[PDB]
């Protein structure tokens, strides 16, 4: 019994991470995304 | 030689007209105009107008406030005479206006008493005087534990759906019993200020608002998510203008802007339209500055000036609740507080979903009234230590006999700071609730029940003991006096109270 | 002769001169501004020469209402602020104009804002500690007397309470005199730091310069040159011990990025101005102090977004001597004063100079802090349960440390009510040393929730 | 298969499945621990850990790398032993003794140093 709610606990602490995780990974993909362009226009700009 | 004395006679010679040279989605560059003032209000052919952000030698580059869509090459554009400015006066109140003060809501013209600029330094330091009265927003969860004082600036920050407005057309109504006094001292006037919001969710907040007899002192500035980036770039600026007109007479103005994420992105279109170069999240370095300067201006003016005051309730709609993106960091560092609204609790019921722990107010306290911070003392810690308990509990094989009443106790104080929509309560009914609950008097009833045990009971104090709201409204103070006749009705009503469960709630 | 405004870009004014009158870099310049309500003297400060004799300068207060073609005359001197004894005790914008007394100051010794910082051959490193009686800073972040000591953090996580905890713990009872500079804190803030610093009479031995959040960006960048030029006086001409409390000096690098960004210069890696670590330089080199006369300062550094990869608080991070990194997790956790253990650092925190006892328990502390961060990957998903009993006893006298480090701050009684406390050095030594030995390791976590002491530790304990 | 045979091609891709299959694996070991994986995946394991180690080599412009000579491997011993790897036989030793070795015999010798 104890495993099992041990193990249903890890399992929501593994989904709550994942989603934290995940909303992460989000940010930093539109913050690659932006600081891409940012040097791209950048240099557009300059040229 | 005589280069230099014919040259500067040119410069010296200079109802003057303009003329567009260049125009594009909502930037137009107007060659001509000498005399134009920066930020000056240029007016082109078709009633539209517009901003004169840059003053090159050449022509000069205005951003067009409405329809830039009428704005096309060798047009005449002439001069306003003004700095960036709008209307102000009492003729404001119960009118839905535009970001330039021009009245949308089909009513006539408003008579305005003058006209305010935008871009006025915001009170000083010595001019500033420590926040001390309260705004009662007639929410139990701000009211108790991020208490809001006229003058405070206070963040309603969340996602989506996470009950927002709410809070915040909540608060506007709670000021009708204040403005019924005729007291300017107390009378506070509201001016909601909507930046890209949905055209029917501006209808919504003003039927909710005129439904509770608050639009005769509130000002809705309108900048529906339809209108141009212009028009969302101003629209806090105006509303902040309207209510400082009134700030500075001594009136106390309460400015809600719903959402300052909606000017950040407009101002960042405006941005990169003139080709400045982003930094975070593709914002420009000014979008700090942009609300810096808009929410410093909301202040507790000195008695030299007349001692009015101007709060705002600036909203910010995180996504996915990150509380660290950029934009939400810059207003919580701008502002004296933040009410966090999780989504998480809010859909699972919990409405207002004020997350106690990330929520805060930093000037608050020293507005809150004597009973509120005597009921409301030990609230916040016992709401989250419930919230850390019940997350603890949740998979303990046991609960100890003082784990169990902190649950108990905190289940009931969660379903008492559960609050419905457009039902604010006045301090004195917040204060005989949380006292409900706090000093355990709830213990005997039922959780699902707790809503309806206070709300029926508040409703017994109006109908046959008013003499206790009549106290705490008068003296600010719940006394043991009327404590101990509070408890007494409080154990009479619990005799004649019908639970649901059907046991009795003694 | 004077010149004419020829191009206006927000807080930027591009000034025309006549061929031999171009003045020089960062003078002083006065343009007239007629409308209204916004008619002022507008006070320009020479930032470029662009040729054709036209220079570009950055506008101290807001340009609205500028016109082109108004006449320009320059001053022949930079932005110069009042020095002396008479400043103490009264409240200065960027541009030395008082606002307590509107026409105070303006017969005193003025003193440029620009000056070269002190010659290498001045400088001599400072190694004294500087207690607080805050037991993370004292036993972790050891701060220096003369040194340059930073609070980061990012919103909303105790810099600004920490600054008025340190000037309640050092100014109070300073001998010397006291500089606060507001570089972009909120105006709130700063009124209420006025009516506290009077309350405590702390006011009359400390001179504020706060050209707040609303002032534009070029107030904004150079109020903080204004009163390190303050605190500067009083440390070359008056020999006096000075504290220059600075909040928040990201402010004056986003000033300079926003300058920058009008200025025309090219971005920089995430949108700052190329010229960030030069300027921060500029300004942080003068804090320094020389070798018989000490300035010691103390600066709030706000990280954007929570990133402390940021350029501006990774430039700022090599130019001071204490470091107390103030984390929103910990925060979150309701241990203020909220800093970041194993990111916090000072220069001092060496055997030779705290001492043995103090180094080998700070370094105990640190191990156990690292290791339980080492689990908390594992503890997120398993919990304490399946650690190994090393692990498991480290974890819980980690989570007592971690929670001892928390103090009842002497600024947090307006928040909390609880009444603030001080621990000494050696008491904190001493307890630190129990608790990584584990003689307290069967008290209640709790107890050592917001407590500052053994004594206090023990009351709480009873209590529980 | 067509040019290296079906004997070379069997090993490498028995060999490669046997990396993935631990790599997939190795962020359960971290946190739940190799007592928590199945009979058959706690072998893989230990044979993935001995392919890895194996597949280093002393190679001989690397002696002032490892201060010990380089060492070259036949083809077929090379097939021949990683047979062996992923099919067992090595199972017994220590997984330290196919570090640095470069061979069957060397493996015997290191593990016999062992
Ligand atoms: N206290 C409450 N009790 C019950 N329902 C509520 C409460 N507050 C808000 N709601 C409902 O929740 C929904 C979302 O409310 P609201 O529009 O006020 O949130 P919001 O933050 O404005 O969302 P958004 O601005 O993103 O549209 C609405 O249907 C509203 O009626
Ligand atoms: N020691 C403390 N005890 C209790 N509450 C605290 C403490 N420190 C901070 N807080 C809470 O956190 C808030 C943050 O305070 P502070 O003004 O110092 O923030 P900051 O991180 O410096 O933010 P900003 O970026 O606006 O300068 C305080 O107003 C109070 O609400
Ligand atoms: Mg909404
Ligand atoms: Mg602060």
């Amino acid at each position: 019994a104890s495993r099992r709610r041990a193990m249903k606990s890890a399992t929501d602490n593994a989904d709550d991470l994942i989603k934290a995780l995940t909303l992460a990974a989000n940010r930093e993909r539109q913050a690659q995304i932006t600081q891409e362009i940012s040097e791209i226009v950048g240099g557009a700009n300059a040229l | 030689a005589d280069i230099e004395g014919a040259i500067e006679d040119y410069v010296s010679s200079f109802e003057e007209i303009g003329t567009v040279i260049d125009a594009g989605d909502g930037i137009a560059h107007v060659e001509g105009l000498p005399s134009v003032m920066t930020q000056e209000l240029l007016e082109f052919p078709g009633g539209v107008l517009g901003v004169a952000l840059n003053l090159d030698e050449h022509s000069v580059g205005a951003v067009i406030l409405g329809e830039f869509e009428k704005i096309e090459e060798g047009q005449q554009v002439k001069r306003t005479g003004e700095v960036l400015s709008v209307p102000v006066g009492d003729a404001f109140l119960g009118r839905v206006v535009n970001p330039l003060g021009q009245p949308i809501d089909g009513q006539g013209d408003i008579a305005a008493e003058t006209r305010r600029a935008l871009e006025l330094q915001a009170p000083s330091v010595v001019q500033r005087q420590s926040v001390s009265e309260p705004l009662q927003t007639g929410i139990k969860a701000i009211d108790a534990m991020t208490p809001i004082g006229r003058g405070q600036r206070q963040l309603i920050i969340g996602d989506r759906k996470t009950g927002k407005t709410a809070v915040c057309v909540d608060t506007i109504l709670n000021q009708r019993e204040a403005w019924l006094t005729g007291d300017p001292k107390q009378q506070v006037r509201c001016v909601y200020v909507a930046i890209g919001q949905k055209g029917t969710t501006i209808a919504s907040v003003k039927r909710a608002l005129e439904e509770g007899g608050a639009m005769e002192y509130t000002t809705i500035v309108a900048a529906p998510a339809s209108d141009a980036a212009g028009f969302k770039w101003l629209a806090p600026y105006t509303g902040s203008a309207i209510g400082q007109h009134w700030m500075y007479n001594g009136k106390h103005v309460l400015i809600v802007f719903d959402d300052l994420s909606k000017q950040a992105d407009a101002y960042r279109a405006i941005s990169l339209l003139l080709r400045r170069p982003p930094g975070r999240e593709a914002f420009p370095g000014d979008v700090f500055y942009l609300h810096s300067r808009l929410l410093e201006r909301c202040a507790k003016l000195s008695d030299e000036l007349g001692g009015g005051s101007m709060t705002g309730l600036p909203i910010i709609e995180t996504k996915a609740n990150d509380i660290s993106a950029f934009i939400p960091t810059n207003v919580i560092s701008i502002t004296d507080g933040q009410c966090f609204l999780e989504s998480d609790l809010f859909n699972q019921g919990v409405r207002p979903a004020i997350n106690v722990g990330v929520s805060v107010s930093r000037v608050g306290g020293a507005a809150q009234i004597k009973a509120m911070k005597e009921v409301a003392g030990s609230l916040r810690l016992d709401l989250s230590q419930y919230r850390e308990l019940e997350a603890f509990a949740a998979f303990a094989s046991d609960l100890d006999a003082a784990s169990k009443a902190q649950l108990d106790r905190g289940a009931r104080l969660v379903e008492l700071l559960k609050q419905p929509q457009y039902s604010p309560l006045a301090v004195e009914e917040q204060v005989v609730a949380i006292f409900l609950g706090t000093q355990g008097h709830l213990d005997s009833v039922p959780v699902e029940d707790v809503q309806r045990f206070e709300s029926e009971l508040l409703e017994h104090v109006k109908a046959s003991h008013s003499d206790i709201f009549d106290g705490i409204r008068e003296t600010k103070k719940l006394s043991e006096e009327a404590e101990e006749k509070l408890v007494s009705v409080i154990n009479e009503f619990k005799k004649g109270f019908q639970a649901s469960d059907g046991s009795s709630v003694v | 002769t004077a010149g004419r405004v020829v191009r206006i870009t927000g807080p930027v004014v591009d000034v025309e001169f006549p061929r031999g009158s171009v003045p020089e870099l960062f003078n002083a310049l006065h343009a007239e501004i007629t409308f209204g309500a916004l008619a002022k003297t507008l006070t320009l400060e020479v930032a470029q020469h662009l040729g054709d004799s036209l220079v570009r300068c950055i506008s101290m207060q807001p340009t609205d209402g500028l016109v082109r073609g108004v006449e320009v005359t320059d001053t022949g001197a930079s932005i110069s602020v009042p020095v002396g004894d008479g400043v103490k005790g009264h409240v200065f914008n960027a541009l030395g104009d008082c606002l307590d007394d509107p026409g105070y100051g303006k017969d005193f010794e003025h003193w440029s804002i620009h000056r070269k910082p002190p010659a290498f051959s001045d400088l001599e490193p400072r190694t004294e500690m500087l207690e607080t009686g805050l037991k993370v800073v004292d036993l972790l972040t050891p701060y220096v007397r003369g040194g340059k000591i930073a609070l980061f953090g990012g919103a909303g996580v105790g810099k600004t309470v920490l600054i008025q905890e340190m000037i309640n713990r050092i100014a109070r009872n300073f001998g010397g005199t006291s500089v606060f500079a507001g570089v972009g804190e909120r105006t709130r803030e700063g009124n209420d730091l006025w009516v506290e610093l009077a309350d405590a009479n702390v006011l009359k031995d400390t001179a504020l310069v706060f050209g707040q959040m609303d002032e534009p960006p070029g107030t904004r960048m150079r109020v903080a040159l204004s009163a390190l030029t303050m605190a500067e006086f009083f440390r070359d001409e008056q020999g006096q011990d000075v504290l220059l409390f600075i909040d928040n000096i990201f402010r004056f690098t986003q000033a300079g990025s926003e300058v920058s960004t009008l200025l025309g210069r090219m971005p920089s890696a995430v949108g700052y101005q190329p010229t960030l670590a030069d300027e921060m330089g500029e300004l942080q080199e003068r804090i320094t102090s020389t070798r018989g006369r000490s300035i010691t300062s103390m600066q709030a550094v706000y990280v954007p977004a929570d990133d402390y990869t940021d350029p501006a608080p990774a430039t700022t991070f090599a130019h001071l001597d204490a470091t107390t990194e103030l984390s929103r997790a910990v925060f979150s956790k309701g241990i203020f004063p909220a800093v970041d253990p194993l990111a916090s650092s000072s220069t001092i925190l060496d055997p030779a100079i705290v001492g043995d006892e103090h180094y080998r328990v700070a370094q105990e502390v640190i191990r156990i802090l690292q290791r339980y961060k080492d689990l908390q990957d594992i503890i997120a998903i398993l919990g304490i349960d399946e650690l190994s009993e090393e692990d498991k006893q480290l974890v819980n006298r980690a989570r007592r440390i971690e929670r001892f480090l928390s103090q009842n701050m002497m600024a947090a009684e307006q928040f909390t009510g609880q009444p603030g406390s001080t621990v000494p050095l050696k008491e904190t030594i001493e307890a630190f040393d129990k608790l990584t030995k584990g003689e307290f390791d069967h008290l209640p976590e709790q107890a050592f929730f917001l407590i500052g002491g053994l004594d206090d530790l023990a009351k709480k304990a009873e209590s529980l």
